[PDB]
């Protein structure tokens, strides 16, 4: 596809597909959960569902309109869709929401009632909700006294301080022409979305939003949040990684995609070339694993996730796991690299070219509002075609050998071992 | 596993000097079991070496 | 053979073949569900290990699913290696093993994960027992595989002797030239399968109303009901189904899922209400049969169903409904009930 | 420790051959005989080691009525060794039951483990 | 208090407390089992060893039953120690201690091994169901716990409050000299009791008709009919019960049980087929609902009754049938139906 | 060694005195201040020995509120050692608090273990 | 379980010399590692008493 964006006053970012059926029209924001303070934490989560409430999505189903909403760490979004033949009724129901009118939303009965609602959300995602709640934790010690640790939902003691004056205060500093992008996906085109804007005289605030103190610094450290009553072991890992505007944005996302994912119930998720699974699947060390490589604003993360019942055999699988990393700096083939490639293609392919236009609102606003413009599908796969061993070993070397770590777990952890008989596991130094 | 822990002879020591889990609170005077060993190996060897001169 | 075609200028494309032969048509109960986990296992020329590493290198993958009308073999792929996955999919329906020690060290294993997952969840026996008291034994059969009926190596090669014919799949792709799959079918093996017959029946199916069932269960509790559906009345169902879902309803707070399943013969709408405490169940249940035998205003919600019916149909081949114009009204007859949970504490089907 | 394969390789060219057939496998047939494994009772699979994966995986995929019928005829085996004697001449292994009952599964477990090995140490074609 | 004994010349005498506390009183489902597993525990004087102890050098033995109508506690010993087991039995319903690690060591274990080998009999499952669809929530309680819906201890001792009470009781002596026992139940414990209320309602029950369930069942299967039964009409279903299993019928070779369970207001007639091919099953069930529904003469199975009723009334207080003099005929009417097993083989109700 | 009966009995006969009670109380009182469990943030009931059937016994009966507080007392004293520091000041146990929350789950052991021995080793009257 | 089993010291000589599994068909072929047992010992216990008169 071919994006085009245009400077009106407004940033107006679009992304024509004609053989959609539906078209999707939004405004996303620059600022998330990492432009928040520890008083305030879960305001942003509070805006998506005063947002997305009965008595405002009642008013968009009398027209055939359908409402969406996402909180991250650094950017927010609410979505308008419709059929392609009805986007100007989204933009009108977007102008007495944002641009005027969001008082009738912040009276006191739907406030009450929708603060509830998520005091509810987040108590069920603290006891049940493992894998990811794990994962959060290990972004808060990480990241520790700096903006990249809070929660994105908020957390139950900073959400029952929270009045209406916290809800308009938050708005008056953010939600400006400055931090916003408008966009535009599926079978809409550029001109008719430019021109029903010009045709209204649109304003949401002019700008200036606050300056943000403190730089995010990784720190390494751990937490053990400990429940024998639990029937697994949960643990996640990761060091510090790189940013997005970074050259070794897609060396990061390659090494990754070395080690992959596994799942010890599916029979071809069994044969995948990762020498990793002949060490694993001889005792059954784990249920499954995922690797990642996230990447934000002023830092990123790269490691892995696991889940297993075999509480005895812990500090095999955290042992194994990390002689294989140390491969990247000292013997890694051509035939891993060559694979790699491949399949990274595909995973970003699937993202990229999903059918959804809400999914494909959410990356081009998150990608025009933090470099200016969107790089195309077909140059990051010459990018991705060009990279070498001698990279990839360039990059490990100085990322992942002898370098600190960041710890999170829950459940039965009792056979996870110290920081430090860890810690040494990052250089081979039989060698 | 690790070979530490799968072969007979290594598996001793791993058990013994390496992975045996200690109480995190034990001083100093827990040291002196250590030494006792280190006294029995330097008797034994300087014995030995004066034995091959003595009548 | 039909084959069809979408083309697009994107990177990836995605290949699809789709048999007729769900759990609808199974001789025995649960036969379907483990030719599904059969599927993509060594063939008599390639294994199961050469084919993941092969496609990994070409960036690629396989996966085989499972429901009540169909089997369906999927490929998403780089749009460049078409007839490599071509010749893959035409292997898999032709000259597969069926080896004893494949059905005793992968099958039967993966056969039995999916099942105790599923058993943990009250809202899907729920739904199973409703197809079972309206449709007794076609659409009704169980589709997963729970060892009751005893299925052996030789009744899964009966069955994919019956269901993989050359009039009973069909071939589709997406971002894919339609001329150049309709040459790489001809010259492959799916045009030397035999020439069986298609099983489908246009005869509409016979159900019944007025049942009911109760379960006993540890966890959360579920009260759900079941309406039959003909194929002239599909429509005015989906958009019952969107209203209450919809903030346009007053019950949508009391409602966990409401849906309507489609077929090429009718279909079945069904609606769910649960919660841990069995008291709230029983007055939630109760509340919503009173109001929908009153009767209910439907044309609120019809500018809202044709949009959430394009959602549905993005890359399906499109069962039509352009009968969305003439819905007005609606009220409740006669329904199935089924009752899972702290059954002592539910109501029952006469004091509804 | 040579390979089912390789024996197998080597056999089979001299079995189809008609003038090597006929030097060695008069010799090999009183080899057979001179053994006496057939008087204890056993046949020749039954004394093949078994303290390695290949011959375990082959020995799980056995088929339960020959499984129970080998290890009877272990166990009869180390009874008539331990007394020192020989079995009657009418419950000796007879030449028509002296059949590789367990060959086939031998095969298909080392043609499985070198494709494995093979592609974990490829070099790729670019 | 009601007190009754026979006497006689023999060794061993035998000593019954009945309460009306079964599992047709209960508040939760299942609390009726956990007070039945708690008799002769600890007391507040004496444990639970010492009783054991002490009356084996006595001779004596203790122990509680439980079915639908009562919870009775028995007592076997040597005739000369009848006083001794008058204050234990009087302990038991007194002064009982309830302590929380009593619970959780011994009596749950008990009542778990009690359910795991009850659900592995089909023809108890069966009986269980039918119960259920013709009483819904006075008979059709479930008889055991299953941890559906959870008990507490308070729960166990509320329940005991209310069914340990003077007017609720009835005391038997078999071997025993009644105007002995009549002294010793005066100077105990047990006249000490709370003066309540009788639980038992000379209402008849509401029952159902035309009712049906299936149920999944690896092993063997099941067909199984239910009948509720008047006062006025016990007579005529006991002599059917024998009929059928006797070599006067030509449907005995087809039928596992019959049997037909009595009560101070009806009673149950229950019928079951039992093999495991299931195609056997189908065709034995057909023939038996065909061949009742024609009708049958039951007037040469009344002799046959009359001696079968005494070998049953041996020392039980006898509620009395002196109905069997009107009994000739018999044709089936309305009837209930259950199915276990493989569930897809296996006929549905509007087929029989 | 000695049991919790035998202390308990000659302890209440020495509170239940007027005379005695004056004289050995006062004492106790700077005995156990002078010891300095509470200043680790222990409870006494805590510091006793835990590897005898008789104690396990009343560990498995004691309620899970006080098994997890108990837990945690545990682990933070064993962590304040490893420092050779003491708690603050306003996290010490007070006396309010030290409480005997496992003596009478221990003295109910106890009386069952010595009423089972009596039966096991009685002679019959007869 | 029997005390041969429970005791440290014991349990090894249990599991070596007592209830150890053997096979049943081995001959007096396998008696002779035994005897190198015995001849150590015997050869130990005689040095030590000449090595009280030995110059
Ligand atoms: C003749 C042949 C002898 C040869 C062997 C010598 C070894 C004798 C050791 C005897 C002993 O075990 O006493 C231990 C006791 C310390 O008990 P603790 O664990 O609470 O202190 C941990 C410390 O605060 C942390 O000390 P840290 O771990 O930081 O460093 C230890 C280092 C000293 O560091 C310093 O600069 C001063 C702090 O090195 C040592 O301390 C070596 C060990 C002596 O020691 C004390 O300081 C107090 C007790 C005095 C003992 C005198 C009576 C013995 C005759
Ligand atoms: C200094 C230490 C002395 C001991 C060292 C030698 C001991 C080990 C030698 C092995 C042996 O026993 O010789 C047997 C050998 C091969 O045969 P095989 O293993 O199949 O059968 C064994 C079966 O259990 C016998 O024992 P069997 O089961 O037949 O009966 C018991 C026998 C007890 O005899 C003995 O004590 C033997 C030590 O009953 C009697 O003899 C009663 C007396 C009238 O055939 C032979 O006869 C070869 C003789 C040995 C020649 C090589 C050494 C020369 C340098
Ligand atoms: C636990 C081990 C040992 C202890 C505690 C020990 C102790 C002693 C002592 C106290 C003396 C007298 C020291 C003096 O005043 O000269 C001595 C002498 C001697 N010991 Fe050891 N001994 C040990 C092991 C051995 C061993 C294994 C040998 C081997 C031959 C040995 C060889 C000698 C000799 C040759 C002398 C005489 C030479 C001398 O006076 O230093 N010792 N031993
Ligand atoms: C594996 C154990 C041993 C072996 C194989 C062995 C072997 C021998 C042999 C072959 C001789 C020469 C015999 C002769 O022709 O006189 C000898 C001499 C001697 N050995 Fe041993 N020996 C052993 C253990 C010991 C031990 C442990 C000691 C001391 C404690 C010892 C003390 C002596 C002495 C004092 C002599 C000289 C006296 C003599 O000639 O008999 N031996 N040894
Ligand atoms: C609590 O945690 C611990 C722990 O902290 C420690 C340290 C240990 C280990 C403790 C020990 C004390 C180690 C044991 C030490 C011994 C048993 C000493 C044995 C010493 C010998 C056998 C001496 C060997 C010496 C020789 C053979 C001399 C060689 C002489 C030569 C070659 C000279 C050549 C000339 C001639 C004439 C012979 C534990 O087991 C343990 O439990 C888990
Ligand atoms: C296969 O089944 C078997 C099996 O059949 C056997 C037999 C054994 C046991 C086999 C052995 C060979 C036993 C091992 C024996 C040794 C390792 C010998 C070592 C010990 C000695 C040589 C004794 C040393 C003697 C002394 C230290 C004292 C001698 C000096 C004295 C008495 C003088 C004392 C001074 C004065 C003044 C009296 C197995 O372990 C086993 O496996 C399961
Ligand atoms: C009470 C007496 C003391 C008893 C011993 C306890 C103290 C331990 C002794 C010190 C440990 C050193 C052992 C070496 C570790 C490697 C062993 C090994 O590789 O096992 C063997 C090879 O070892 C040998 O060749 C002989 C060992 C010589 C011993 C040197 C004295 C490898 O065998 P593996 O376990 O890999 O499995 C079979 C695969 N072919």
């Amino acid at each position: 596809a071919e994006v085009t964006q245009l400077s009106n006053g407004i940033v107006v970012a679009t992304e024509h597909n004609p053989s959609a059926h539906t078209a999707s029209v939004g405004v996303v924001f620059g600022s998330g959960a990492a432009n928040e303070n520890p008083y305030n934490n879960g305001v942003s989560n509070l805006w998506k569902n005063i947002f997305l409430s009965k008595e405002n999505s009642a008013v968009a189903a009398k027209e055939g309109l359908a409402l969406s909403s996402n909180i991250s760490r650094d950017f927010q979004s609410y979505i308008v869709s419709s059929l392609p033949g009805s986007t100007d009724k989204s933009l009108d129901f977007l102008n007495q929401s944002f641009i005027q009118q969001k008082a009738n939303l912040l009276s006191s009965s739907n406030f009450e009632a929708t603060k509830k609602s998520v005091l509810k959300q987040v108590q069920d995602f603290e006891e049940n909700d493992h894998p990811n709640r794990v994962l959060e934790h290990l972004h808060s010690t990480a990241f520790q006294n700096t903006p990249l640790s809070l929660p994105t939902r908020g957390t139950l003691e900073s959400l029952e301080n929270l009045v209406v004056a916290d809800l308009e205060s938050f708005a008056n500093n953010h939600f400006l022409n400055s931090n916003a992008v408008v966009v535009g996906t599926g079978n809409i085109k550029h001109e008719d979305l430019v021109n029903s804007i010009e045709s209204k005289n649109l304003s949401l605030q002019t700008g200036t939003k606050p300056v943000l103190k403190k730089k995010a610094a990784f720190l390494g450290s751990e937490v053990r949040l400990r429940d024998d009553t639990l029937p697994k072991a949960w643990i996640s890992l990761a060091v510090e990684g790189e940013p997005v505007n970074s050259p070794n944005y897609f060396v990061a996302k390659l090494a990754a995609q070395i080690f992959g994912s596994y799942n010890a119930f599916e029979p071809a998720s069994r044969l995948q070339g990762i020498k990793l699974l002949d060490n694993i699947q001889e005792y059954q060390l784990c249920d499954n694993f995922n690797h990642f490589s996230l990447s934000y604003k002023d830092s990123g993360l790269w490691g892995f996730s696991t889940a297993t019942r075999n509480v005895t055999m812990i500090d095999d699988l955290i042992h194994f796991t990390l002689k294989q990393w140390n491969r990247l700096t000292i013997s890694v083939t051509d035939t891993e690299v060559e694979r790699a490639k491949s399949l990274l293609k595909l995973q970003l392919g699937q993202l990229y070219e999903s059918g959804n236009p809400v999914n494909d609102a959410n990356l081009l606003g998150a990608e025009v509002l933090i470099k200016g413009s969107k790089l195309s599908l077909g140059e990051a796969f010459k990018k991705i075609d060009a990279i070498t061993v001698k990279d990839v070993k360039a990059w490990a070397g100085k990322r992942l050998w002898d370098q600190d770590i960041a710890i999170a777990g829950t459940g039965q952890i009792e056979g996870l071992l110290d920081y430090m008989r860890i810690r040494s596991d990052m250089s081979m130094m039989r060698w | 596993m690790a070979f530490r822990k799968s072969n007979v002879y290594l598996s001793l020591v791993n058990s013994y000097i390496i992975d045996s889990p200690q109480p995190s609170s034990i001083n100093y005077w827990w040291n002196m079991g250590s030494l006792l060993g280190l006294c029995l190996v330097i008797q034994i060897v300087t014995g030995i070496f004066m034995a091959m001169h003595y009548s | 053979l039909t084959v069809s075609a979408r083309d697009a200028p994107t990177k990836i494309s995605t290949l699809a073949v789709k048999v007729h032969g769900g759990s609808r048509y199974a001789t025995k109960d649960g036969v379907a569900h483990l030719l599904n986990r059969f599927n993509f296992q060594n063939t008599n020329t390639r294994s199961a290990l050469k084919l993941v590493r092969e496609s990994e290198l070409l960036g690629g993958t396989f996966k085989s699913t499972l429901d009540r009308e169909y089997i369906t073999l999927k490929a998403t792929f780089l749009k460049d290696d078409l007839p490599y996955y071509v010749n893959a999919l035409a292997d898999v329906l032709y000259k597969t093993a069926f080896k004893p020690h494949e059905l005793t060290e992968s099958v039967l294993p993966a056969a039995r994960y999916d099942y105790a997952v599923a058993e943990q969840c009250p809202v899907k026996s729920a739904e199973d027992q409703l197809y079972a008291i309206t449709f007794r034994k076609g659409l009704g059969n169980p589709l997963l595989y729970d060892g009751v009926e005893r299925v052996s190596l030789q009744d899964i090669k009966d069955f994919a002797d019956k269901v993989y014919t050359k009039e009973n799949l069909e071939v589709s792709g997406e971002n894919v030239v339609e001329a150049d799959l309709k040459r790489f079918v001809d010259e492959s093996l799916l045009s030397t399968l035999p020439a069986g017959k298609s099983l489908v029946s246009k005869s509409e199916p016979k159900f019944f109303l007025g049942e009911e069932n109760r379960v006993r269960f540890i966890g959360d509790s579920v009260a759900a009901i079941g309406i039959p559906v003909n194929k002239a009345s599909l429509a005015q169902y989906e958009v019952l189904a969107n209203y209450l879902t919809s903030a346009l309803s007053e019950l949508s707070g009391l409602i966990s899922s409401a849906k309507l399943d489609k077929f090429t013969d009718g279909g079945l709408f069904t609606l769910f209400v649960r919660d841990q405490d069995s008291a709230v169940v029983s007055s939630n249940i109760k509340k919503i049969v009173a109001d929908l035998k009153k009767g209910k205003d439907l044309s609120p919600a019809i500018n809202y169903t044709k949009l959430k019916n394009a959602v549905q149909n993005e890359s399906v081949s499109s069962p039509i409904e352009l009968n969305f114009d003439a819905v007005k009204d609606f009220k409740l007859g006669k329904f199935n009930y089924v009752a899972v949970g702290d059954v002592s504490n539910l109501p029952y089907l006469d004091e509804l | 420790p040579q390979s089912f394969t390789s024996i197998a390789r080597i056999g089979d060219y001299i079995l189809k051959s008609p003038v090597l057939s006929k030097l060695c496998v008069p010799v090999a047939n009183q080899f057979i005989n001179l053994a006496g494994y057939k008087k204890l009772g056993l046949k020749f699979d039954d004394l093949i080691a078994e303290e390695n994966p290949i011959m375990q995986t082959a020995l799980r995929r056995l088929p339960e009525d020959e499984s129970y019928a080998r290890a009877y005829r272990i166990i009869r085996a180390h009874q008539t060794e331990l007394t020192h004697h020989l079995l009657p001449r009418n419950e000796w292994i007879k030449a028509q039951e002296d059949v590789p009952y367990l060959l086939p599964y031998i095969l298909e477990a080392e043609a499985a483990a070198k494709e494995k090995d093979e592609l974990d140490n490829i070099e790729v074609s670019k």
